[PDB]
RNA sequence: AGUAGUAACAAG
């Protein structure tokens, strides 16, 4: 008898038993060494791409750019990057007259948040690049060594705690012909260094069998992009196809919504049929000249200054400099001897030390290559432009109504910018034919290319989105990992109540189940008791807290009074996982047991402020 | 770092909470068993000294005891 | 917000063609009304720009291509199925404060040694270095009883055969390029596909034999509070149905094994970083009769855990009992050195016998990452529960009532879970949870990217499967990308060719 | 040390019957130390046979 | 040797 636990599937439909195909339970892949090889394929990769475009050289920084912008049409199959502006334009025009007075309220909303935003919110984010050190840092360690910078060589006027006086001041440090780091700079190297972005390979990603290429930019356009994605976030809480920035719940609501609205008319002679896809190369396939088109429609009949504000940053975007990485690593098995040569060494270096591959690259790379920075100027790199491209797409997917397709097929569906249902309505198999066609080819003229291997088309009633799976009314919310549930490490009350936080907030969120969520908080109090040795006063394992916690459980009446560091029972459950254990077990404490506990002259205190909030030593 | 694996070292250790030195009088060194409560020693960076969590179980099951009952009034949200 | 010299220059050189400045740009934006534009441009292109509909019949699926080459070998980190302990019975009190003494006691508890002999010689390894090893293990035991002082760990001497066995001194020096520029074999290091390797029978045994049950007890929950509302009623009720069938699976064994084994290995190296510290290998379980039971597989010694990336590997040398003679599936051993080093007297039904038992001895090697993810090995058991529970909660809301009490308490094998020649076999719900657990800590023990990637690609695939069995008329745009896609990933790892090799037979199954 | 492990209704010790020709906190004084000196044992780095 | 997989660890 060998056990098949795919069969399974004969019965219980894949629908109902996915979660047998994610294997979340191991280590993700991590990548050894650097980042440079999958750098240079990815810039190679986006160049290929954008082949047939003008190459013009820069002014100020003499970098040759590409502008794959209203070149030759495709005329195969093979991802292209070439957008006409005329097109982009006429479908945003399109999806402003389907949904009027969007972009005016969505500018004057994004004005207020201009207007009252403060210069803290750099500070929270992920590991930003500095460019003074060169390196990666903490976002509030960045700021404050470029305001330290800016206050080197005087400008001062971002003192007030304004956003806008911050991006004035990046505004007017880009004319100095001089720069001082706290190593004399001059403009042009400050210009080059200014639009650096910094490439790693990304760890932990699940998904995937090879690593992949991730970049972050500097500190002076985060402000810019803080901007854009406002403005962007504005625009798609007004539109119902968007896949963001809705929670889980409400995206479940829209999957039904979308499905129940396509459903409400089909009679008996109508067909419809349902396509799941992704979208292969997006990073490297949108220009950034695109969004700023797209942004200048945008801004139509709005103060200069504002508009000006949001194009800025598709101008840096549009000629952005990619560094090349930390190096390569060579090796020579007769001396026995290892090496480490830096990326900066790579512009003058023989090709004989490298592979085919690797010199093929490099060979590919030299010519676009500039004091160890390389030329990205089409496409986006990572990450960066999330929901205006959501918005790009949105605007293709509404293009489909039959006002505007004028025949007897039509489609709708949803979008989150790289995953994508469209689901088409046509009286025949011929017009559902020639309907995704159209969507085809109307996608490949803004530069969308839809993954064929990645999509399929089946009938009305199952699909997916965002690893949401819709199946007769039954959507399975599986797209997130389960954490650790484990103790935090900062105090005994802090760490129980931060647990209790965090199993509420994944069973509120994530769809955990009840019996999953009692599991986790059965196996998170396990945890705390071994950790923190503050086993029940009726068990028999022996540590250094066993007497004491004996003698507290012995000299106690009411035993549930007693909270979990002293021994006391777990009283916690599903219900009780808003309340704090204090709080909680409050009414059941002995006089002289809560007297003791919440003492404001004891020595460990200089959620309540108890006696169990000590500190520990650094 | 790691803050778990951290935490867990130092509660293996034998002093890993930090107290003020007025501790030394309201509980005594030594436990009815003999197991030490605090030590002598001086921390690095203050005039804090060291303390175990037998000090913070035996002030719980044995120490001053006062009518404290504006904390479920401040205490709102909480409670 | 005005624009400057440099950044109207720069905005200048970021325009589309046939635009000289851009307030010529925003002018053209400003006065533009769409008039026909995509109509013409769908037009101007070709027909090659298409996407047909391939149906998806009945026929049109084929097996996936396994790749040929020599047998796969064992890559755990330990002994799974032919893994021998040595038992001790710890009473009530003395709690576990100290795991080499038990381990020298449960040692103490066997008088059936012998001289160690080779009898599965190392390949690519020198042999001797191996049994000097083991011998070593035995002699500096003997060093505590004689101790003056009891020490509370044992770090072992840096002797030739441990030097060797540890990887040390193996590094090439680091050199700067200068000093280096003309060498006539100074190359970059040679990043090499995997050799692939052919899917061997032993997998599915170790499959088979994980999700057999027990004689004890490995997994002790706590309590939580009482039940009030229904829905905490209804919950409390499927975990207590799960725990109580899934307490004694052997996955649950394996689980408390690397979770302990992890935790010390990474307590070792965060401690001594300049020690060859000997780390044992010990569980604990609870008896039918309700006493306490210490386990003892094997030893470890690790070498040095200077490590400052999360990617650095330690080096340790494993040695584990076992009962299996490996000259029965000599490829599974590959990797691995077998000794003979005493012979168990076992006691059964039949009455004495005499069983040699052997001792692998391997070099194995890991990274603070995966010990990290090896101290959250229970985790399997927080996603076997959700993967019933949610499957169960699926068919109420197809039927709008609960079925949690009308599945657990069907007492007829109800669930397709296994194959026999005779057909499919047939079985009941704890059946499929030991194998979902089972399943989910195979998933974490051979935690590889070719795993993640087949999954990921192959769920496309049992997604097409399953709407053609429902009669939605499937279609696919390349089917040919999509299984070489899935292929790719098969290379050498035995757990992703066994998932290959099932995913080939449900697909053979679900045709017919 | 197992057995004085097993008990867990140790108390603050008091003089109940004073010796008459000899010094009674002297004695007191010895037995909390005998206590003292078994703690010493479970910090020891190495544990001793002997104490 | 071994870990590992498109490049690295096997101390600096
Ligand atoms: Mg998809």
């Amino acid at each position: 008898m060998d056990v098949n636990p795919t069969l399974l599937f004969l019965k219980v439909p894949v629908q109902n038993a996915i979660s047998t195909t994610f294997p979340y339970t191991g280590d993700p892949p991590y990548s050894h060494g650097t980042g440079t090889g999958y750098t240079m394929d990815t810039v190679n990769r986006t160049h290929k791409y954008s082949e047939k475009g003008k190459w013009t050289t820069n002014t100020e920084t003499g970098a040759p750019q590409l502008n794959p912008i209203d070149g030759p049409l495709p005329e195969d199959n093979e991802p292209s990057g070439y957008a006409q502006t005329d097109c982009v334009l006429e479908a945003m025009a399109f999806l402003e007259e389907s949904h009027p007075g969007i972009f005016e309220n969505s500018c004057l909303e994004t004005m207020e948040i201009v207007q009252q935003t403060r210069v803290d919110k750099l500070t929270q984010g992920r590991q930003t690049y500095d460019w003074t050190l060169n390196r990666n840092q903490p976002a509030a360690t960045a700021l404050a060594n470029t305001i330290e910078v800016f206050r080197s060589n005087g400008l001062t006027a971002n003192e007030s705690g304004r956003l806008i006086d911050f991006l004035k001041d990046v505004m007017d440090s880009m004319d100095k012909e001089e720069m001082e780091i706290t190593q004399r700079l001059n403009k042009r190297s400050y210009l080059i260094r200014a639009l650096t972005l910094n490439t790693m390979t990304k760890d932990a990603e699940r998904g995937k069998l090879k690593r992949r290429a991730i970049a972050t930019p500097g500190m002076q356009i985060r402000g810019f992009v803080y901007f854009v994605e406002a403005l962007a976030r504005s625009i798609c809480e007004k539109l119902e196809q968007s896949g963001l920035p809705v929670g889980g719940n409400e995206k479940k609501a829209k999957l039904a919504n979308v499905v129940r609205k396509m459903m409400t008319n089909s009679q008996d002679t109508e067909l419809s049929f349902t396509i799941t896809g992704d979208n292969t190369k997006w990073n490297e396939n949108q220009n950034p000249r695109m969004f700023l088109a797209m942004i200048t429609y945008i801004t139509r009949n709005q103060p200069e200054w504002f508009r000006n504000v949001l194009s800025i940053a598709p101008i840096m975007f549009s000629n952005k400099m990619a560094r090349l990485g930390k190096g390569y690593m060579f090796e020579s098995k007769s001396m026995k001897l290892r090496t480490q040569v830096p990326a900066e060494m790579l512009a003058n270096i023989d090709l004989k030390y490298f592979n085919k591959s690797t010199r093929e690259k490099i060979e590919k790379i030299r010519p676009l290559l500039i004091d160890g920075t390389a030329s990205l100027s089409p496409g986006m790199m990572m990450g960066m432009f999330n929901m205006l491209s959501t918005v790009l797409g949105v605007s293709i997917l509404n293009l489909g109504q039959k006002k505007y397709t004028k025949t007897t097929y039509w489609w709708d569906g949803l979008q989150s910018s790289d995953d994508f249902a469209l689901i088409v309505n046509a009286p025949n198999h011929e017009g559902i034919q020639a309907g995704v066609d159209r969507f085809y080819r109307t996608c490949k003229l803004v530069g969308i290319n839809m993954s064929k291997k990645k999509s399929y088309i089946n009938r009305t009633g199952t699909f997916e989105f965002t690893s949401f799976f819709y199946r007769y009314g039954f959507v399975a919310n599986f797209s997130m990992e389960l954490p650790s549930f484990g103790v935090s490490g900062i105090n005994e009350s802090a760490d129980m109540s931060v647990g209790v936080t965090v199993i509420k907030n994944n069973m509120i969120n994530n769809d955990l189940g009840p019996a999953t969520a009692q599991m986790a908080l059965q196996l998170f109090i396990k945890d705390y008791r071994y950790t923190y040795r503050c086993h029940r006063g009726d068990t028999q394992i022996q540590t250094r807290r066993a007497f004491e916690l004996k003698k507290l459980w012995e000299q106690t009446r009411s035993k549930a009074g007693l909270l979990v560091s002293d021994g006391g029972p777990n009283l916690y459950n599903i219900r009780n996982l808003h309340i704090p254990e204090v709080c909680l077990k409050w009414e059941l404490m002995d006089e002289d047991y809560q007297g003791r506990l919440c003492n404001p002259m004891n020595p460990f205190v200089s959620a309540v402020a108890t006696t169990h909030s000590w500190i520990p030593k650094r | 770092k790691n803050p778990a694996l951290r935490m867990k070292w130092m509660m293996a250790m034998k002093y890993p909470i930090t107290a003020d030195k007025r501790i030394m009088e309201m509980i005594p060194e030594r436990n009815e068993q003999g197991q030490t409560l605090w030590s002598k020693t001086n921390d690095a960076g203050s005039d804090r000294v060291m303390v175990s969590p037998l000090a913070v179980t035996w002030w719980n099951r044995n120490g001053p005891t006062t009518s404290t009952v504006h904390y479920p009034k401040v205490y709102k949200t909480y409670f | 917000f005005e624009i400057t010299g440099t950044m109207r220059r720069l905005a200048d050189q970021s325009l589309p063609p046939n635009f000289s400045s851009l307030e010529n740009f925003r002018a053209y934006v400003d006065g533009f009304e769409p008039n026909g534009c995509i109509e013409g441009k769908l037009s101007q292109m070709s027909k090659e720009v298409n996407a047909r509909i391939e149906p998806f019949l009945r026929t049109t699926p084929r097996p996936l291509r396994l790749p040929d080459g020599p047998p796969c070998s064992q890559r755990s980190k330990f002994l799974l199925m032919d893994a021998l302990k040595l038992s001790i019975e710890d009473p009530s009190h003395e709690g576990e404060g100290i795991p080499l003494y038990d381990a020298i006691k449960c040692m103490k508890t066997f008088f059936g040694w012998k001289e160690p002999n080779i009898i599965k010689p190392h390949e690519k390894g020198i042999n001797p270095n191996y049994l000097l090893t083991w011998k070593q293990v035995l002699a500096e035991l003997q060093d505590i009883e004689n101790e003056e002082k009891i020490p509370r760990t044992k770090n072992m001497k840096k002797t030739s055969q441990l030097k060797w066995a540890l990887g040390e001194n193996m590094a090439p020096e680091k050199v700067d390029f200068e000093d280096c520029k003309d060498v006539n074999d100074l190359k970059q290091y040679d990043s090499d596909e995997p050799e692939p390797r052919s899917l061997a029978c032993w997998i599915q045994s170790e499959f088979n034999k994980a999700c057999e049950l027990t004689d004890s007890s490995w997994v002790e929950l706590d309590e939580i509070g009482e039940d009030v509302a229904p829905i905490e009623h209804i919950a409390s009720m499927r975990r207590n149905y799960f725990t109580a069938e899934v307490s004694h699976c052997r996955a649950t064994e394996y689980i408390m094994k690397g979770v302990y084994i992890n935790t010390a290995l990474l307590n070792a190296s965060c401690a001594a970083m300049d020690d060859f510290q000997l780390i044992p290998m010990i569980s604990k379980c609870r008896t039918k009769e309700g006493r306490r039971k210490t386990n003892l597989y094997g030893f470890i010694i690790k070498g040095r855990s200077h490590l400052r990336n999360d990617t650095d590997v330690v080096n340790f040398v494993s040695m584990e009992f076992s009962l299996t003679d490996p000259r029965l599936e000599p490829h599974k051993w590959e990797k691995y050195c077998v000794l003979e080093i005493g012979d168990m007297l076992l006691r059964t039904a039949v009455g004495q016998v005499s069983r040699p038992m052997f001792l692998y001895v391997r070099t194995n090697g890991t990274s603070k990452i995966k010990m990290k993810w090896g101290m959250e090995m229970r985790r399997c058991l927080l996603q076997s529960l959700q993967q019933i529970e949610s499957m169960i909660e699926a068919e109420s809301s197809v039927k709008e009532k609960d079925l949690t009490k009308e599945f657990f308490e069907n007492k007829s094998e109800t669930w397709p879970i296994g194959e026999s020649p005779k057909g499919v076999e047939e079985g009941s719900i704890g059946k499929v949870c030991r194998t979902l657990l089972a399943k989910s800590v195979f998933n974490s023990l051979y935690a590889s990217p070719q795993l993640e990637g087949f999954s990921a690609e192959s769920r496309k695939l049992l997604l097409i499967v399953q709407a053609l069995r429902d009669n939605l008329e499937p279609g696919t745009f390349d089917l040919e990308g999509l299984y070489e896609a899935i292929e790719e990933c098969l290379i050498n790892d035995p757990w992703v060719l066994l998932n290959a090799s099932w995913f080939n037979s449900f697909l053979t199954h679900a045709l017919r």
